[PDB]
């Protein structure tokens, strides 16, 4: 299976799961993507990181 | 060489980018763990400041008494691909036999998904979109009529000559990619790729595309991002004399292998042009319904 | 000549089937990808962030369409009167509107996982009280009173320096999902009713405004999942966007 | 131990004893261009202290009926300093930011301040009430330069987008019953490795009061709103002749 | 050519034949033919229970 | 009787589509391949060969289509006073147009590399001189005067034994790839301009032309890429080819 | 273009048939099945009662 | 004045950054740059006419009748490939018909 | 995969990766070439070839 | 706008009443001789 490495997707750290019949990757299905979050990445950026338990502001 | 001490011990150069957070698989919801009565001074999970911007990380065993759950469902269905490939109409082309808009039997379609508010709001979430495309053309009269009528479907990248007439020699697509199909085929489908100059279509361009003076007539510059602008879609009646049959031409995009990044806002107001911010400014409505009052349902 | 025999689905055109397409650039390799921050992998991400929830989304006249972000508190007489009450469903019609929980939840049928409402008192720092807010589950009533509210789930709230407390809304259901709830049969996917009632009263000295003002900012926990992505409930457009 | 903070960059230093923590943008510090995102072949200039350093560049007056106001990045500064001049002779540009707004009060007064940080603001008009007029920003609304611009309709933040949903960008809440200071450090945000520094505005800066300033007759009437900020790793590339805009 | 959409719980319901909930930008929908085979797809187990 | 369901994209004909047709000829053996001396394997060979650049494109009839070839310079009043300029676009309509670099850079849309200009000095021998060629990024619009123009990318020419001098147009952009650029908002891809003017003067002994010629030949590096093939921008044909 | 031949039986409806149909809902995961009582597995367990 | 191209580099003219540069050459082979169907001949059958009346039509094989295809395989003197010939047929309307 | 050796450009130094359904060679896909250039070999086809940084006349 | 371009601090009033100010040492010589009005300004440290 030698094809192009030219998927929207390709050199990500992630595994997809596509089927494809032609010699360009960006033709394959959408497959499955991996399940990972980051929701703190967003939700909590801070710089000093605080307790859950403890007081946010000392 | 390096003799200085703010040169030696300089931190210019280090291109690693410091991320205070990492991804971790998360394939279902999390579990809730069992959790008793507290009654303890000094340590307050339910008091928080979301003055600092960041959100409340108060749990569920934290605050009430909870019990022992496995949570087993997926959040398969919530990622980008899951959400963004589904077909859905981004443009419509009309092949009139008699009209001022189209009687050439030919029109030229500049691509653009921004026609839309169905696709445009989901797409306009997120800042920056990388992601394949899935194009389908369907076909047909104004009565939903399939007729034995050839069509061709040219792609013309940005620079490559525009068809001006049905009979036009860039018909002759010698190098742009060019589909034959007739009404009572099935659709045609292709794949596009990220064809894109930049690393990711950028929905919203705060700038101007070219240096220079702004003035009225140099007005509709902003906005405009040429690293979106594809090139434009061209569909004629494959022919020489004119079509028998009228033609509505309706184009459906799907994305795939989509990556997002920078989410912001969802729109709330009723759009008014594409590639254009603008909202009524009389007309501004509420994100949401009303009530009489605050103290009733 | 393999001998294949077409089964009924042919030559139709499913927009959410995940199928192969012929790529019309042969040969073509993307522009690489530089790194960007604020990727996101996972709607659940966003459905995490606190955005602002549109408890007081009384007024709808443009010149004071900026007040519905904020309600508010003031001294009071001291027999425990109420302040604001709002239903949890997020994906239905009302004050999850304005948030991006409800936004996002508009695009799923079925949601499942306690949510979070954070209040962050925005009065003076010489102005204190306490303020309970009581969450009642499914089934019963919006409380006449402060003795009926404290039945159920609530938290007492005391300002202080830390402006902002967390209310939790405990995932209550008899469903291990809850369908979009709206007026008529489908209000059986109700999630309950949050109250907001005055615990002893807004005590401010002499020198300091009298009415303040509560933001309050909503989200969904850690184990907050959609099902069935369906189509937005508001289409933001009249005629053709020219 | 969190309220109390110290920004030192270049020969600049912000202090602050009211501080309600820092920001990082998605959670990201300003880097260098790595050699691999990297596409001009020219060696880029990284001035370091000459640039990298706390810009005061206005004074902003909160009141009772204030809409709120929004600035654009770096187009503050493409008219300020070296970083200025810099940013003109230079057509590539690259860093990243540290806002620091100022709004001090006393105990008794009371408003929260909603500062964010939203990239690719881009500004719609309000197309002439009913929508049937396709107008465009002027010049002097889309690049308002140093002095910002007052927000028209901070509802729809004059783009369409409700207010309300604007925390999912890196933000910070001035309270003023509890923190004067919100500090924001936000990492180069951009499609491209690099990018002109006066045609293309990366991010835009609001500060939109939520809850109205209030105050009994006999206060100070007078609370500014002063933005500091501080371009972070900052590196340029095509130098030519000065472009003033 | 007809279009079948599937409507989910709370989803726009559709009220003339150009309304624009068929836009179908996340609705599943199906475009088939009277002369083509009759349209066939498979649906899942979606109840809440 | 193998059960298979037709997928939207049949029966269509798609151009680009790399597919497996019935073979005419069966048992066919096509003749064998001598060697042939100059086969080429990737365009990019053909991009990086210089070609005569048109930078005085100012000729239109036939008599003297011939000296858009090259452009004159001669003694001056030594005032840096400004010789050519041109656009360093090369897919771009202009001198460009007449490089083969030009004419292949017109059958793809996006291209990324440092281009490459050989001015070749075809004056006297007794003829010396010093010019000054620089090149101005992105932006920054045509130089008024050598002071201006000096402050962006240039290189010092020297007449003398070696006739030519290079000029090497770096890769500095924004972007990884540019699109054509063309007049209106599309003119966000530029690349700059590239304008010669004179370091000291002309100088030429008594004996000698007082007016000499300049021959530009333009190339791209080696690290000249181009992507997204396109149709031609020209089509050479009026009405049918008998 | 692998070469096949349409065998009498294509286009046709048959409901026994037991085939492979397009999901309408990708990457959609059914509500987890709590173990209720009484389930039947045969109609022969109806049969013996 | 040798007739070759001048082999200066960045490096040796300009002070110049490191970049890794993955842009890949492949869409730029001769197999990419050619194998897209272009038209290269027409044929008419008219019912009534001077050209073909009678049903059927010569058509000598050569690719130089147009000149989108002809300025393309122009640019090479010696050209060794295969062929792959798509004949599309329909009614000066476009129509398709029973024939 | 017995098939006919007749395609075009067989008995060459390079490998394609084609798909093919029938015994003539010439019927397969276009397939994938070899990224091999030769830019000297026009670019500077001189008998004696000099240094980049030296004089190209001497 | 024009004094922030200069070696700076930002003073914020609270528990911390006062704040340090430091005069870095920027001259061109190793040594300062006593600046005045006249041919000997040449000395000057600048303005706070
Ligand atoms: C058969 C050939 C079809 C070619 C399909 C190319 C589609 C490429 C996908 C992205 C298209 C750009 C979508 C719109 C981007 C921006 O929102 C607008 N340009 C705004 O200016
Ligand atoms: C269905 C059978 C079709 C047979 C197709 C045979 C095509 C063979 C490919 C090359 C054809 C020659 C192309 C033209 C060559 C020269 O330019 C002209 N003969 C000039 O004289």
């Amino acid at each position: 299976s030698h094809e192009n490495s030219n998927s929207a997707t390709e050199g990500s750290t992630i595994n997809y799961t596509t089927i494809n019949y032609y010699k360009d990757s960006y033709a394959a299905t959408a497959g499955k993507q991996s399940l990972k979050q980051d929701p703190d990445k967003f939700a909590n950026p801070v710089k000093d990181i605080f307790t859950e338990m403890a007081a946010p502001l000392k | 060489g390096d003799r200085v001490a703010d040169v030696i011990e300089s931190s210019i150069g280090d291109s690693v980018s410091r991320a205070l957070t990492r991804a971790l698989p998360a394939p279902t919801g999390q579990d809730t763990q069992v959790s008793s009565h507290r009654l303890d001074t000094g340590k307050v999970p339910a008091l928080q400041a979301a003055e600092i911007g960041a959100s409340s990380n108060a749990s569920d065993e934290s605050m009430i008494e909870t019990r022992c759950v496995l949570n087993s469902h997926s959040t398969a269905e919530t990622t980008l691909d899951s959400f963004f490939s589904r077909a859905g109409l981004v443009g419509e082309i009309d092949l009139p036999l008699e009209g001022t808009t189209n009687p050439n039997g030919y029109a030229n379609w500049d691509i653009d998904i921004t026609g839309y508010a169905q696709m445009r709001r989901k797409v306009e979430l997120f800042t920056y979109m990388r992601f394949d495309a899935e194009f389908t053309f369907v076909a047909c009269t104004p009565t939903g009529q399939v007729v034995p009528q050839l069509l061709q479907y040219m792609f013309v990248p940005p620079g490559a000559p525009k068809p001006d007439s049905r009979e036009s020699l860039a018909w002759q697509t010698a190098t742009n990619p060019s589909v034959f199909v007739k009404l009572s085929d099935p659709p045609a489908q292709v794949s596009v790729p990220f064809m894109s100059p930049a690393s990711a279509y950028q929905w919203f361009y705060d700038g101007y595309p070219t240096f220079g003076e702004h003035k009225q007539e140099k007005d509709l510059e902003y906005g405009a991002c040429p690293n979106n602008m594809m090139g434009t879609f061209s569909v004629r009646t494959v022919g020489t004399s004119k079509s028998k049959y009228p033609l509505v031409i309706r184009i459906y995009m799907r994305m795939k292998h989509v990556r997002a990044w920078i989410p912001r806002p969802m729109r709330n107001q009723n759009y008014l042009f594409k590639a254009n911010p603008n909202y009524a400014g009389n007309f501004i409505k509420p994100t949401g319904a009303s009530r009489t009052a605050i103290t009733t349902l | 000549g393999f001998p294949t025999e077409l089964k009924p689905g042919t030559n139709q055109f499913l927009t959410t089937d995940d199928g192969v397409s012929a790529p019309i650039l042969p040969n073509f390799h993307p522009t690489p990808c530089i790194h960007i921050p604020g990727e996101v992998r996972n709607l659940l991400e966003l459905c995490q962030v606190e955005t602002i929830l549109e408890v007081n989304n009384v007024p709808t006249n443009a010149t004071s369409l900026m007040e519905r972000l904020r309600f508010p508190v003031s001294a009071q007489a001291g027999k425990g009167e109420l302040c604001a009450v709002f239903r949890a469903d997020p994906g239905r019609s009302g004050p999850w509107q304005s948030t991006l929980l409800g936004q996002l939840c508009g695009y799923y049928t079925q949601w499942s996982g306690s949510l979070e409402v954070t209040f962050m008192f925005t009065g003076s720092f010489m102005a204190t009280g306490k303020m309970l807010i009581a969450y009642t589950p499914p089934g019963g009533p919006l409380p006449k009173d402060r003795a009926t509210a404290m039945l159920g789930t609530h938290v007492i709230w005391d300002f202080g320096l830390q402006s902002s407390v967390t209310l939790v809304i405990p995932w209550i259901s008899n469903t291990h999902y809850r369908a979009h709830a709206r007026d008529g049969v489908f209000d059986y996917y109700t999630t309950g009713l949050v109250s907001i009632w005055y615990q002893t009263n807004y005590v401010v000295p002499i020198g300091a405004p009298n009415t303040a003002y509560i933001i309050a900012l909503a989200a969904a926990q850690k184990n907050f999942t959609m099902k069935l992505c369906k189509d937005a409930s508001d289409i933001l457009q009249t005629g053709t966007i020219q | 131990s969190d309220r109390v903070a110290q920004l030192t960059i270049g020969n600049s230093t912000i202090t602050t004893q009211e501080a309600a923590n820092i920001i990082v943008g998605y959670g990201e510090w300003p880097s260098y261009c790595s050699d691999s995102d990297a596409t001009a072949v020219d060696k880029p200039t990284r001035p370091d202290v000459s640039v990298n350093r706390f810009y005061t560049l206005d004074t902003k007056l909160w009141e009772k009926s204030s809409k709120g106001w929004y600035w654009k990045f770096p187009d503050v500064l493409t008219e300020t300093g070296v970083f200025g001049q810099n940013a003109q002779f230079h057509y590539l540009y690259r860093s990243g930011f540290c806002i620091h707004v100022q709004c001090n009060a006393s105990k008794f007064h009371q408003g929260a301040l909603l500062v964010a940080v939203l990239p690719e603001y881009v500004i719609g008009s309000v197309a002439g009430g009913t929508g049937t007029e396709d107008t465009h920003p002027p010049y002097k609304q889309t690049q308002p330069g140093a002095d910002g611009f007052e927000l028209q309709h901070p509802y729809v933040l004059d783009a369409g987008i409700p207010i309300s949903q604007l925390t999912v960008c890196p933000h910070q809440w001035i309270n003023l019953r509890t923190n004067n200071c919100a500090t924001i450090i936000v990492p180069y945000i951009n499609a491209l490795p690099f990018d002109s520094a006066l045609n293309h505005c990366n991010f835009g800066l609001l500060v939109v009061p939520i809850s109205p300033l209030d105050y009994d007759q006999g206060a100070t009437p007078v609370i500014p709103i002063t933005i500091t900020l501080a371009p972070m790793c900052s590196e340029f590339a095509g130098l030519r002749q000065a472009v003033t805009q």
